[PDB]
């Protein structure tokens, strides 16, 4: 019984930031990895990070390196997602993800590769 | 950045095994996966680890990944595994998807696009501004890129293209634009808008004479 | 030269004594020190080694950036005499990164993993020459203890795991003489602490998916059975874990507790009772400790604690942790090392990941407190 | 302590594990390295060594400037255990811009060559002391093997040539017993990677003029008779060369197949096929190679080859090459060593030219899959 349910939909102003959440459930929240994954409009898949709720620790994507900033609160089983200096091109669908893997940039020994398993 | 290269669109009959490649330096060093996205729901890992299947996967879809191409192949395809296809893998930690691919399963015979390349209007022009538009009809499967050239030079700034929809006949249907100022239009003696569909271009010219 | 034997009693603990401490950080704001991690001490009749997987770099160099990759093909496996930080002179003595080291009384054995994460190679080195070598059975990173394996009358074991398949290994003068799978109750097994627990090896590990108890492995050298299970003790030690008061544990299952994440760590035990090590805090690798849980080794429900020693303080960052056993005169004392990682990610005040090493060892006698911490001021490293 | 023999058979080798690995370059950029090239592996009974041409500097030092020239006074030949860099503790055993190094079981032999182009002076230094001295033969830059010499029964030989004439010379405790002049079809020769093939020594060697084929060198230990010939295998090893497909060779002439150019390199025998190593690209000293060629010692038609193992991943630098041998219980190993080169002239992003060095043995067991270049960053050291 394991998903993610996101906040609702959001119109913003360029220039502006804009915060998205995603609830967690059907496991224990900090054992796994969550990220943030978004679709323009007819194109296709971009990654924008992960965080690891075990420790808050954040990896993100170069593209949105000092324009994302990726939080979690154990206690209410939720990650967030501010982009801030919002222009025209960030105009997508933004999925929140589950990440099965461990990565070194997030505090675990072994880097592992898995993959996105929840959407 | 690393990249991975997927071809845009592949087509299969039903009962017929599609293969959809991806490519990468040295790609069978590194871990691979492949998400299935059916239109208006969200994507699904159909293969993780190369060729490993996740609970509740079909066994008809299969991976491998070998040398400098991946590979997902589903046999026996049915109407239900029309959906876009991505592969992805790792670079130094960080995530990369392909451009994706288009998985048709053909319930009616190929056609050739019809292309109407129309030049701004007068009434366009008259108000200091210039639209030239691109309208592309009657194909099928519903996968075509569009190019733009300024003579021979190819246009990149100002385009705008929609994703192709179905039209009332069972055919598919695009558009593109390309927004320039009116002295872009007349300081060129010719733009062409150039529609690829099933690895044939099909191209169109327009003057401001 | 004979082989060990191990054939002598544990000896009596009331605790643990300083023993060493490298500064290996601290001196490399001021000379060439090698950047390390998944440190460990092995001794040889005579003297002891500390061991670690450098990175192919020294920590003021531009290659310590971006070092907290943990598999490089530039990572190999340092040897120093116990005291002696690792500076430039530093042997490497095989192509690592994962590894395991131990004397059987006549030379070194070096277990040493290196290559492609589908097709790594454990190579065997044995009086410094490569004696066998095997290839990863389930092509998905294969791994090792990072502590020191155990020699008996010749025949050293060394635990090792692939994919999530873990196997026990024997192996004489360098030559892989007989494999074992894992056998038990154990579910999952990785960077085991082993020590020598006659007439067999003992070893305590980390499951890195479904318990924060550790599980533990037995093993027979003669017929080459393999036993496993978890230790009992209601006062876990893995990291992270649930508090004192809310933990729980299990003899025979892990306790579901806190999965997919953990920290190599060692305990042994003392008739009914146990010693552990086990960082401070619950969540983090921060601090460290020991003490002794009395009925902790067959009683999962014991959560009384007694002879705790603070190694690290609460507010000062540790890592991996293993045990190392010593032949003294008429026992066989423990000893343990704790590995004080400093930098990324953790740190964002450097762009290099690292660490220290403290040891103590076992004492029948008397002793104090204090923290031994790494030391180093990052804020001042530029 | 005896003389070696090498009266053992030839071990059972499917391929290579990694063995060592020294990172010279890495550590450099935050450390005083040598600036050294033409290295080589050998060992004593006992424990391994690493050799290297020092340029008289280290590498972050304004004499490192210009260290492509292959021949200065400075130039002394640097020895340290392997797996330790050559830092500013490493003793220089002797002057030399070209050497040769063995052990006999007693005492290490070096064959040192400095001085003048036109008169140039080879020394034998045995024990540590100098015995034995030789001229400059044909007064054109004597040269010699650049690897390890072989002795048997207290009898080491060495390849030497001069000018474009090439002679063994046998060697009993640092004195020169006997010399012989280079007999057969083999039509230039130097850089000879030898290796003990009891009762014999044979060599492979470089034809740096007509073929791109390797000579080899068969040298009788007990009557001095010298026979040579040509590597069969179709697959040939030197660089430059044809591809695959379009390759040729024989087994007495040169194949006349891009010469002009060459690197040293080796090859060993196992039964009617062949063991070699080889740089991936063919033009260039890019990526480095293993693979067995079966019949690819007595047929020069054959170009099926199995066992293949990447060495060096085609796109990352590699060099020299060479072969040593080690007597196991019961069985004589070949391990092999590759010089990874970096700097100039081949790249510009800095003013030196140096190396460091990958090491592997051959192996009885199995293994997987690899790449280990030098790894250092050039363009981000200054
Ligand atoms: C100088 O250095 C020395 C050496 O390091 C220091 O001595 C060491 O001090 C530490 C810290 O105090 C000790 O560890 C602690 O041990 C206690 C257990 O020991 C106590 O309880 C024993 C059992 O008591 C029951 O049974 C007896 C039967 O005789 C009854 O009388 C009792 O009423 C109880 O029913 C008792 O036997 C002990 O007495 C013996 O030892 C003491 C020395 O401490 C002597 O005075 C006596 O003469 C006698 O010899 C002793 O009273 C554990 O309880 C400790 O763990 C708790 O506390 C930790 C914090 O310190 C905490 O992290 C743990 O989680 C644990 O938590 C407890 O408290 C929680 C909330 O507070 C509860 O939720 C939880 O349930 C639990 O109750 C700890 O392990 C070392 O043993 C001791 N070493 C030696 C060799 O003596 C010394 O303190 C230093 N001095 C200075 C000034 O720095
Ligand atoms: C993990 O690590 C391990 C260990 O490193 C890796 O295994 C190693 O993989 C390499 C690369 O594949 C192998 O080297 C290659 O060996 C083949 C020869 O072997 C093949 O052919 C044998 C002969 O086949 C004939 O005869 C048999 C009779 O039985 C017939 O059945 C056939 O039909 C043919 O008639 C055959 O016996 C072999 O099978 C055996 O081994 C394989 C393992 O590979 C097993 O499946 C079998 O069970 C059996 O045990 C095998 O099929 C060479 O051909 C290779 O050289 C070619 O390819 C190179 C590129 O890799 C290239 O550089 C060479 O130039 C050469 O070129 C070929 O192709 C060119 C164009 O493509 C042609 O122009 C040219 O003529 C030539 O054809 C290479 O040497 C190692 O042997 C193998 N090591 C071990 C110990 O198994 C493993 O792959 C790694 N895995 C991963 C996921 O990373
Ligand atoms: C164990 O170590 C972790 C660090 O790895 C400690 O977690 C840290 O705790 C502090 C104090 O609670 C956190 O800062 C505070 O956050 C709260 C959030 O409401 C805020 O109100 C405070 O003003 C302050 O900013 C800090 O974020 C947190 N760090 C992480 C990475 O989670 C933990 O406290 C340690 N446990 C014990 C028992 O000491
Ligand atoms: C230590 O390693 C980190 C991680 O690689 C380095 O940070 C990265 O440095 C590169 C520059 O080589 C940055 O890329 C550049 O980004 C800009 C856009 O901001 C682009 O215009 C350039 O073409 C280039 O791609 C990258 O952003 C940066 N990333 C982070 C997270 O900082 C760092 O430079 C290294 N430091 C040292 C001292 O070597
Ligand atoms: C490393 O070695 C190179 C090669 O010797 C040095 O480059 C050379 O440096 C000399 C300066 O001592 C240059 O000579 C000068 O040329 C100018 C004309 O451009 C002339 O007016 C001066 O009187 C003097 O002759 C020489 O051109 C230059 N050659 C090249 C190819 O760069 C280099 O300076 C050395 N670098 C270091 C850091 O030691
Ligand atoms: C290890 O080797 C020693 C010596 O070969 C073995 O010692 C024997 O131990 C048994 C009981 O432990 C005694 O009954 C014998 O008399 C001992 N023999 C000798 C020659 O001392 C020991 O058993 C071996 N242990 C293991 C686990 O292999
Ligand atoms: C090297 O020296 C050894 C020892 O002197 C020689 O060993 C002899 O080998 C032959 C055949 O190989 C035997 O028939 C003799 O019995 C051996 N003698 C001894 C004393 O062991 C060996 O022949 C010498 N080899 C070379 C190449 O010089
Ligand atoms: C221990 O953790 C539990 C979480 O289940 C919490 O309810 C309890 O308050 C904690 N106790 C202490 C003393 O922190
Ligand atoms: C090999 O080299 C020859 C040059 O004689 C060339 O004709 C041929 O195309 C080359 N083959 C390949 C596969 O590159
Ligand atoms: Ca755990
Ligand atoms: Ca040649």
């Amino acid at each position: 019984q394991v998903q993610l349910v996101q906040s609702g939909a959001e119109v913003s102003k360029p220039g502006a930031s804009v915060k998205v959440s995603c609830k967690a459930s059907g496991y224990s929240f900090t054992s796994q990895s969550l990220g943030w994954v978004r679709q323009a409009p007819g194109q296709g898949l971009e990654w924008m990070g992960i965080i690891n709720p075990s420790g808050g620790i954040t990896n993100y994507a170069h593209k949105f390196q000092g324009r994302v900033t990726m939080t979690r609160d154990t206690s209410t089983s939720t990650v967030y997602m501010e982009l801030s200096s919002l222009r025209s091109e960030d105009t997508a669908l933004y999925y929140c993800v589950r990440d099965l893997s461990h990565y070194n940039e997030v505090g675990h020994d072994r880097a592992y590769y898995y993959g996105m398993d929840i959407w | 950045s690393y990249e991975l290269i997927q071809p845009p669109s592949v087509s299969v009959s039903p009962g017929q095994t599609a293969s959809i490649t991806c490519s990468g330096d040295k790609l069978g060093k590194k871990y691979t996966c492949w998400y299935q996205q059916k239109p208006g729901q969200s994507p699904v890992l159909v293969i993780y680890q190369d060729n490993k299947r996740p609970s509740g996967i079909p066994e008809r879809f299969s991976g491998s990944n070998s040398g400098n191409t991946a590979t997902l192949t589903i046999s026996g395809t049915q109407a239900m595994d029309e959906a876009d296809y991505y592969c992805q893998a790792w670079d130094s930690s960080a995530v990369v998807f392909g451009g994706g691919t288009k998985l048709t399963v053909l319930g009616q015979p190929k056609a050739a696009p019809s292309v109407t390349l129309f030049p701004p209007s007068s009434e366009e022009l008259q108000a200091n501004k210039a639209t030239l538009v691109c309208l592309i009809s009657d194909f099928y499967p519903g996968a075509v890129t569009v190019a733009w050239k300024a003579d021979s030079s190819p246009v990149k700034a100002g385009v705008e293209t929609t994703t192709p929809s179905k039209q009332s006949n069972n055919k598919y249907a695009a558009s593109s634009y390309l927004s320039l100022t009116p002295e872009q239009w007349k300081s060129h003696r010719s733009y062409s808008c150039q529609v690829t569909h099933e690895g044939s271009t099909v191209e169109k010219t327009v003057a401001p004479t | 030269a004979e082989y060990r034997n191990w054939s002598k009693p544990q000896c009596g603990i009331t605790g643990f004594a300083p023993f060493s401490k490298d500064n290996s950080i601290r001196l490399s704001a001021g000379g060439d020190i090698w950047v390390t991690r998944e440190p460990y001490v092995s001794c040889d009749p005579d003297k002891c080694y500390q061991f670690a997987l450098g990175q192919g770099t020294t920590l003021n160099n531009v290659h310590s950036n971006n070092t907290v990759r943990d598999r490089t093909p530039y990572r190999t496996l340092l040897m120093n005499e116990l005291g002696v930080p690792f500076h430039l002179g530093t042997k490497q003595v095989c192509i690592a990164w994962s590894s395991s080291s131990c004397h059987d009384g006549k030379a070194w054995l070096h277990v040493c993993i290196t290559g492609d994460d589908k097709n790594a190679t454990a190579s065997f080195i044995y009086n410094g020459r490569l004696i066998d070598s095997v290839v990863s059975w389930s092509k998905d990173i294969l791994r090792t203890q990072e502590s020191e394996c155990v020699c008996i009358n010749g025949t050293c074991t060394v635990v090792m795991t692939d994919g999530n398949d873990t196997k026990i290994l024997f192996i004489e003068e360098g030559k892989i003489v007989h494999t074992s799978k894992l056998s038990g109750s154990a579910q999952h097994v990785e960077e085991c602490s082993c020590y020598p627990r006659y007439p067999g090896v003992r070893c305590v590990c980390r499951d890195n998916w479904k318990g924060s108890n550790r599980p533990i492995v037995d093993i027979n050298i003669k017929d080459h059975s393999i036993v496993s299970s978890y230790v009992c003790s209601g006062l876990v030690g893995d990291t992270p874990r649930k508090n004192d008061s809310s933990s729980s544990s299990h003899c025979l299952n892990p306790n579901n507790e806190e999965g997919g994440h953990g920290v190599k760590g060692w305990a042994f035990d003392d008739g009914n009772d146990v010693w552990m090590g086990r960082t401070i805090n619950e969540t983090s690798r921060l601090g460290y400790e020991t003490f002794k849980v009395v009925e902790g080794w067959s009683n999962p429900k014991s959560k009384l604690q007694i002879n705790r020693q603070v190694i690290v303080d609460r507010g000062d960052r540790s890592g991996y942790s293993g045990i190392f056993s010593v032949e003294g005169k008429s026992c066989i004392n423990r000893c343990f090392y704790v590995e004080l990682i400093r930098g990324r990610k953790e740190e964002t005040e450097v762009l290099w990941t690292s660490n220290s090493i403290v040891v103590f060892c076992g004492t029948s006698g008397t002793y104090g407190t204090g923290s031994w911490p790494d030391g180093a001021d990052l804020n001042l490293m530029h």
